């Protein structure tokens, strides 16, 4: 569904001590986090990491859907130190090389980790801006402290000229958090246009093993998944089937469809001297006075939760916990 | 914008009742409030009864108050969909309000006034007794034309394409357009010319609102009204004029006698009133300001001809050379100069109305004139006038020779400047005084005596995001004082100071303008720096203004600022506070987002004209040894603290040098006295707070 490319400044402003022990290392491992949840969050999407390095765009994880690849890629990277001076315009024309042959019914997200606050390209990056706005493709920057002109333009001018898209990190927390902003989807207003995509298949599992089988590497396996049209048994994901082209889907598009789906309802914080409910918790059982930081005044307050859509009472952690995952409320499911 | 909008109730407050008034704006966000507040205020009365006299000190000023006030006509005729009488004339220069120099001179020079000249006279030769008349004419002055501007607004870039477009000229349209009373758009040079002011001043017809932006160069305006440097060259210059008049008179006498004796008979009879009276669009000379000399009754030489006034200027010039060949220390007194004048030869005291007869009549007797030898005549008669007349505050003074060649100069001091300024005060009134570099108000009402009202800035909000810190220890405290010296000391102490700029740069490479005190120190530090890494690193390429600024240069430093701003790159712009381009325009990251200052502006001592003027204004205000270190540095120094603020939407951080600056007052006094190491980080912080309060304030 969605077609991220992760383009990591690789530098020498990159050497200098500002995360623990440089910002180097910490990209990498929480680019390498952000690898783990977004393949969590978005099982079948698609990753490609690009380094900007010796004012050179190099890409070291070419587009696809498996993690290891990713993972190795980012492995690579700690092992060499980071020289040269980071290049947009390169990863810019790289990122379009990449998200050209991306069908058009799929998002083109680029997301650049920018520490540096200069950059190297050798043509004018405006006309690149002119070309990822022509072509649609949202980018998305967290830059190291002080901002960047050339970054407000693009991330600007990359989203239907709105800019909320330049994040400016100032510690590995911040950093952190933008990292699990960019695994959560972006259901922007559009601009209106058709929609559909046909052809997904849905596998049966074959547990045999005593010959072994393998249809895209030819290698030996202890079971595989079957593809219902060309009838080939490969290596399991729930992506295409490189045998005939099309998916291997199964609870999973499901999972992350029902996950884009969910509305998240806050509960209403009502105190019990208005709700006059005894209190309760439904998910849990809770005795226990929120509020009660002066004497009785706040003691015989506290707060309970409503779900409105059923009239039940929760505590907040049970509010904190169905926010993140589970349907919302159990109450809901009870007339 | 509450904040805004008080200064509008104080400018019709001000407009309603005071005749002049002291209003100090904010530097950024007071450009917009006059422009229609002083329309409004014409509306609100009626119409058409006063009109806007906007001056500025430099031409960028002029072009964004046309755009603004094409913005002011947008802004009413898209809120009320009526049509009304469009006022706005771009009164600008001579040589890029004209089309003829750029298809044949391709030349930008101040001669076009006299190319101007030769086509009306060519003009004026095939309406009378016979070069072309120009590339369009005879049809300028139609109604029509005085109907192209009211009816659509033609000013300036408008004025220059529509004239391209329509075969018209914009000269005769701006100067047939000064009596129509639109808005016009001049500099202070022009109000205060002692040869366009009495043309303007004739055409306006008074009775209007002047609006003084950024006044605060005023004084050096009315200082550069007069003062002019005789090198010894201006001597073989009239020399070499003075024999082309005797070639002319042996023309005009060998031949062709009759218009000399009959214009001579216009003189005897109606004089030099007569002469002005009778000549239409013919070519004058300079004057020491007609309204304010008010010297009528002007004799031609005793009622004499040509010969005479050519032998009594032979024998003024030699006078003039006997008088700057001398030892090399000498000052003089106007009228102990001019009695040993009268010592030497009687002329008595009226070769100004010798000068400024026998200038027109040598116009009305030359067709074919020579530029230098004019012009040469043109100085002396100036210096004639202004020993004649103009003395109290005047003061004669020789250069001393310090080699000895390269010497015989001799200068003339100005007088008081309230003297020229007067005049303003009887045409007109409520004058509206306005100036964002203006801190304290206070030395308006005294230098410059004139009754008026004061009113300060009453506005400061978002502390935030106006970083305002001072740096005053450098590390060693050792470059802040060796930085005030006129002349450097300690070479390897300014490379120390070189050094921390260059550390300074590096910790902050978000686009860099440096102001300096003075050329000495960027020709010291440029010649030998020991590093470069800056250049090589973060800015990829440095811009110096020229000790000797150029226009093209400096447009080219400029564009080459905003194009490498505008390429994540950034450039140091190595500038002096007391150079050329005061600039203004910014509202955007294309400018330094931090400035740096060398130390504290400093003006070159040592010389007569600052005794001399230190003396006269000792004995005005008493002033002495105490305004002329901390007024005009201040001034000069709040010409860099305007360019930092543009807009509470923006933000900025300038770093003022040398501890002395806490004796001088400040735009926003709001600062906080540190190191500059320290200096690093705070602002290492500042370019991330500033990035995060402005979506959380929003
Ligand atoms: S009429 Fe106009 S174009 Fe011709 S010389 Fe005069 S100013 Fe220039
Ligand atoms: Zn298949
Ligand atoms: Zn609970
Ligand atoms: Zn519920």
């Amino acid at each position: 569904i969605r077609s991220l490319i992760l383009t990591l400044d690789c530098s020498e402003a990159m050497l200098e001590k500002d995360l623990r022990p440089n910002r180097h290392a910490m990209i990498i491992q929480y680019a390498i986090d952000f690898v783990h949840e977004f393949f969590d969050q978005n099982p079948i999407s698609q990753m490609g990491i690009i380094i900007m390095r010796n004012g050179l765009a190099q890409l070291v994880s070419q587009v696809s859907g498996n993690p290891q690849d990713h993972i190795d890629a980012l492995k690579s990277i700690r092992k060499q130190e980071p020289k040269g001076n980071p290049s947009l315009q390169n990863a810019l024309e790289m990122a379009r090389g990449l998200l050209l042959p991306v069908p058009a019914h799929c998002t083109r997200e680029v997301l650049i980790v920018f520490g540096s606050l200069s950059t190297t390209d050798p043509g004018d990056i405006h006309q690149t801006i002119d070309s990822l706005v022509s072509e649609k493709i949202r980018v998305k920057v967290l830059g190291l402290s002080a901002q960047v002109a050339i970054c407000k333009e693009l991330c600007k001018a990359t989203n239907y000229g709105d800019e909320s898209f330049y994040k400016i990190l100032l510690d590995e927390t911040h950093l952190k958090e933008l990292f699990n902003e960019a695994v959560t989807p972006x259901x922007x207003x559009x601009x209106x246009x058709x929609x559909x995509x046909x052809x997904x298949x849905x596998p049966t599992r074959i547990f045999e093993d005593t010959p072994t089988f393998c249809s895209c590497h030819s290698k030996l396996v202890y079971g595989g998944y079957f593809c219902p049209n060309c009838h080939s048994k490969v290596c399991s994901l729930p992506t295409v089937c490189p045998c005939c082209d099309l998916m291997l889907i199964l609870x999973x598009x499901x999972x992350x469809x029902x996950x884009x789906x969910x509305x998240x309802k806050t509960f209403a914080e009502v105190p019990t001297t208005e709700k006059f409910r005894s209190e309760d918790c439904f998910s849990c059982q809770s005795r226990f006075p929120x509020x009660x930081x002066x004497x009785x005044x706040x003691x015989x307050x506290x707060s309970r939760y409503r779900c409105e859509d059923c009239k039940q009472e929760f505590c907040v952690d049970c509010d904190v916990f169905i926010h993140e995952i589970l349907h919302n409320c159990p109450g809901c499911e009870s007339k | 914008y509450p904040e805004q909008y008080n200064y509008m109730c104080d400018i019709k407050k001000t407009l309603d009742v005071g005749g002049n008034s002291i209003l100090e704006m904010p530097s950024g966000t007071g450009k917009t409030v006059s422009l229609l507040s002083l329309t409004i205020a014409y509306q609100m009365h009626y119409p058409e009864h006063r009109k806007i006299i906007y001056c500025s000190r430099t031409m960028s000023e002029i072009e964004k108050a046309l755009v603004e006030l094409e913005n002011l006509m947008d802004y009413r005729t898209k809120e009320l969909g009526y049509q009304e009488d469009f006022r706005g004339l771009g009164l600008t220069s001579r040589k890029n309000l004209c089309l003829h120099p750029e298809v044949s001179k391709e030349r930008k020079g101040t001669v076009v006034d006299e190319k101007c000249r030769r086509m009306t006279n060519g003009q004026a030769k095939r309406k009378l007794e016979e070069v072309e008349l120009c590339e369009y004419h005879e049809n300028l002055y139609n109604i029509e034309v005085e109907d192209y501007l009211p009816k659509g607004v033609f000013s300036f870039e408008k004025l220059l394409k529509y004239c391209e477009e329509k075969t018209l000229c914009p000269y005769f349209i701006v100067r047939r357009m000064i009596s129509l009373c639109n808005i016009i758009i001049y500099s202070y040079h022009y109000l205060l010319d002692p040869k366009i002011a009495e043309r303007v001043s004739n055409e306006v017809s008074k009775d209007s609102i002047v609006i003084f932006d950024e006044a605060h160069n005023i004084d050096n305006v009315c200082i550069e009204s007069l003062s002019l440097d005789l090198t010894t060259d201006a001597l073989r210059r009239a020399t070499r004029g003075a024999n082309a008049l005797d070639e002319r008179i042996s023309e005009v006498r060998k031949v062709d006698s009759q218009k000399l004796q009959d214009e001579y008979e216009k003189l005897v009879q109606g004089l030099x009133x007569x002469x002005x009276x009778x000549x239409x669009x013919x070519x004058x000379x300079x004057x020491x300001x007609x309204x304010x000399x008010x010297x009528x009754x002007x004799x031609x030489x005793x009622x004499x001809r040509a010969e005479h006034f050519v032998s009594f200027l032979k024998r003024l010039i030699e006078y003039l050379k006997t008088r700057m060949k001398v030892l090399h220390v000498i000052s003089e007194t106007p009228k102990s100069f001019l009695q040993h004048l009268k010592q030497l030869t009687f002329i008595e005291r009226k070769p100004l109305r010798f000068c400024s007869e026998r200038l027109s009549l040598l116009v009305r007797t030359l067709e074919v004139t020579e530029v230098e030898d004019f012009t040469a005549l043109k100085d002396i008669a100036t210096f004639a006038t202004l020993i004649s007349t103009y003395e109290e505050g005047f003061l004669l003074i020789i250069e001393p020779y310090e080699i000895a060649v390269p010497n015989p100069i001799m200068r003339f001091t100005c007088l008081d400047a309230s003297i020229a300024i007067k005049p303003v005060f009887e045409r007109f009134s409520s004058v509206i005084i306005t100036s964002g570099t203006i801190s304290p108000l206070d030395m308006y009402p005294r230098m410059l005596n004139f009754k008026t009202v004061l009113q300060k800035s009453y506005a400061m909000t978002l502390a935030k995001k106006s970083f305002l810190p001072m740096i005053i220890t450098k590390g060693s405290d050792q470059v802040a004082i060796s930085s005030r010296f006129e002349i450097r000391n300690d070479p390897s102490i300014v490379r120390n100071y070189g050094s921390m700029l260059v550390e300074f740069a590096k910790i902050t490479p978000d686009g860099m303008v440096v102001f300096f005190p003075s050329y000495l120190y960027m020709e010291s530090i440029v010649s030998m720096w020991q590093t470069m890494g800056i250049l090589d690193e973060v800015w990829k390429h440095k811009l110096i203004l020229v000790e000797t600024p150029d226009a093209q240069e400096t447009s080219l430093a400029l564009e080459t600022y905003r194009k490498a701003c505008s390429n994540g790159r950034g450039a140091i712009l190595l500038s002096v506070a007391r150079g050329k381009v005061s600039e203004g325009i910014d509202f955007d990251h294309q400018y330094g987002r931090t400035v740096l200052m060398i130390g504290i502006p400093f003006q070159y001592t040592e010389s007569r004209i600052l005794k001399a003027r230190l003396e006269f204004m000792r004995e005005n205000y008493r002033i002495r040894e105490n305004d002329f270190l901390s007024f005009d540095a201040m001034r000069h120094a709040a010409q860099c603290l305007g360019r930092v603020l543009r807009g509470k939407d923006d933000y900025g951080v300038m770093v003022l040098a040398d501890r002395r600056f806490s004796r001088k007052r400040s735009q926003l006094p709001k600062w906080i006295a540190q190191g500059l190491s320290d200096a690093d980080l705070n602002l290492s912080t500042d370019m991330a707070i500033s990035n995060t309060k402005q979506f959380l304030r929003t």
